[PDB]
């Protein structure tokens, strides 16, 4: 879990939301805590953008990895 | 450290029941028409007459500094600066119950060494207490 | 479009209240009645926490998903395009028989 | 205590960035400030959005299939029908409004946000018409610079945003953007009561002609560019 970006991001993103009403709910609301879930917004957000662009450098990927096995089985089986 | 709880009572009633030593006490809040109290208080060491304005704090520490009992309780040496320096009559204690009298209204029951308290008021100035030990500082 | 990456995305980014609106509903909503238990804002974004416990498990039951999400999207191009020519030389030994036939 | 800091934070969510060009966000995004919109549909694809309180009347036409806008009608129920609302820039004379500008160029919805606050404080005051008092203080604002014999030069909604903007000449002769004349609202206090200029022929000055005609907690400000 250590190893991939997306992970932690949302782990803050979650602790941010959860202290921010946790805040609310004990009736002292912080705005310098709003200023960090603001910067952990554009992180997520962009990182949703670029797992949409993971989509197609997977599907092609795997049209590249399905090429490869079929020349790999074509040479061992002439 | 800091004060969980801070309020002013107008004692409504004082009953000695069947002690000698320790009396119940009926108080409201004097800001507040929905916080009310009711005390176990040892009266040989804290007279409280009917109609008296008791100034009314729960903390979670004495010291004045912020928290980083567990610890052996020590007698206090000469110079030693406490919250209880400030107030006249503080008893230490467990929160056992944790009650919800109406929609808005909970009650937070608490025992000072079986010695019982019962604090009722509205959640938004009674949601510092929690489920642990506190010191109830009391000043006339 | 990957099956597990569009039930991710779908429901992380649903095409509604996403993580704040659902919020400043519930505490424009606190303010007919200040007073009130049930009236808790967390009682009501349990649902939406329930929901991260939901992101959570789909995001760890999958593997090969995992393993993309671990490098740079830069790297990632950079490494196929860096792997696409070991197939290359892989073709042109494999079609030098066509000369060597002739 | 609680009530303000709330109204900050929401405040301070919807300065940040209130989401992506979608209906749902067009009626969150009005419905936070307590200002009723509503929406209608036409089929499976295509829907309408409309907001008005008592002068001011927006409408725009959504598409879910693409997720974008088609067109928009603005309109106003005072006196002059004649706001500038489009974009006056140098270089070209394109008459296309920035409400329209603003969601086609920008995909979310911070320059919206920017004008669509604007166009709500005009219209909660506007009994002083704020509009057509915007509309030429921009000519009398040029007329005042033009005697000054120094080049500042005024134009009207630059870089997708409102605000009168004043420019000079350059080296390269294209016009540069220094400055920022515009109403701003004060947080602080409100009591002053804002009246209208008008600019003196003779004595080429400001002069106090309001008498009824009045607004509430807004003055006229610089910032830099």
């Amino acid at each position: 879990l250590s190893k991939v970006q997306l992970y932690e991001d949302l782990c803050r993103y979650e602790d941010t939301l959860s202290k921010l009403v946790e805040s609310v709910d004990r009736f002292k609301p912080n705005l310098d805590i709003a200023k960090d879930l603001i910067r952990t917004d554009e992180a997520l957000f962009e990182n949703v953008k670029l797992l949409a662009e993971y989509d197609n450098i997977y599907r092609n990927l795997q049209k590249i990895d399905k090429d490869s096995e079929e020349l790999d089985s074509k040479t061992r089986k002439i | 450290s800091n004060t969980l709880f801070d309020d002013i009572f107008q004692v409504s009633e004082v009953d000695p029941g069947r002690y000698n030593k320790v009396c119940r006490i009926e108080a409201a809040s004097t800001t507040q028409d929905q916080c009310k109290l009711t005390l176990d208080i040892n009266v040989e060491l804290f007279p409280v007459a009917a109609q008296d304005s008791l100034t009314v704090t729960i903390a979670s520490s004495l010291n004045l500094e912020d928290t980083p009992a567990t610890r052996s309780w020590r007698p206090p040496q000469a110079g030693d600066r406490s919250l209880a320096d400030d107030y006249d009559y503080v008893m230490y204690g467990t929160a056992y119950k944790f009650e919800e009298v109406s929609k808005d209204l909970i009650a937070v029951y608490y025992s000072f060494g079986g010695l019982l308290m019962r604090l009722e008021g509205n959640y938004r100035n009674l949601n510092n207490l929690k489920q642990e030990n506190a010191y109830l500082l009391i000043r006339r | 479009q990957n099956n597990v990456l569009n039930q991710i995305h779908q429901i992380l980014l649903p095409t509604n209240g996403e993580f704040i609106p659902h919020i400043f509903y519930s505490l424009h909503q606190i303010r007919k009645d200040p007073n009130n238990l049930s009236n808790q804002l967390e009682t009501l974004t349990g649902s939406i926490r329930h929901r991260l416990k939901l992101c959570k498990s789909l995001i760890s039951e999958n593997e090969d998903t995992k393993d993309l999400l671990s490098k740079s999207p830069s790297e990632w191009q950079d490494i196929i395009h860096q792997r696409e020519q070991e197939l290359q030389i892989k073709r042109d030994v494999l079609d030098d028989l066509y000369r060597k036939l002739q | 205590s609680y009530v303000e800091t709330l109204d900050s934070m929401i405040e301070l969510f919807k300065d940040y960035k209130p989401g992506s060009i979608t209906l749902e966000n067009i009626t969150r995004l009005c419905q936070t400030l307590g200002l009723e919109s509503f929406t209608e549909e036409l089929s499976n694809e295509l829907s309408r959005l409309s907001t008005a309180s008592k002068i001011i009347v927006i409408d725009v036409d959504y598409n879910k299939k693409q997720d974008r806008i088609q067109d928009v009608k603005l309109v106003l129920a005072s006196n002059f029908d004649n706001f500038d609302y489009f974009n006056q820039r140098d270089g070209e004379h394109e008459k296309s409004n920035i409400l329209l500008n603003s969601l086609t160029k920008y995909p979310d919805l911070k320059a919206f946000h920017n004008n669509l606050k604007f166009l709500y404080l005009l219209d909660a005051y506007s009994k002083l018409d704020l509009f057509k008092y915007f509309t030429e203080l921009s000519h009398y604002i040029r007329q005042c610079f033009q005697d000054n014999c120094c080049d500042f030069k005024v134009r009207t909604n630059l870089n997708d945003k409102f605000g009168i903007y004043i420019l000079t000449q350059g080296i390269n002769g294209k016009e540069v953007p220094l400055a920022k004349i515009y109403l701003e609202e004060n947080k602080s206090d409100s009591q002053y009561r804002f009246y209208e200029y008008i600019y003196s022929q003779e004595t080429k000055s400001w002069i106090n002609e309001s008498a009824e005609n009045f607004s509430n907690g807004i003055s006229l400000v610089m910032e830099i560019v």
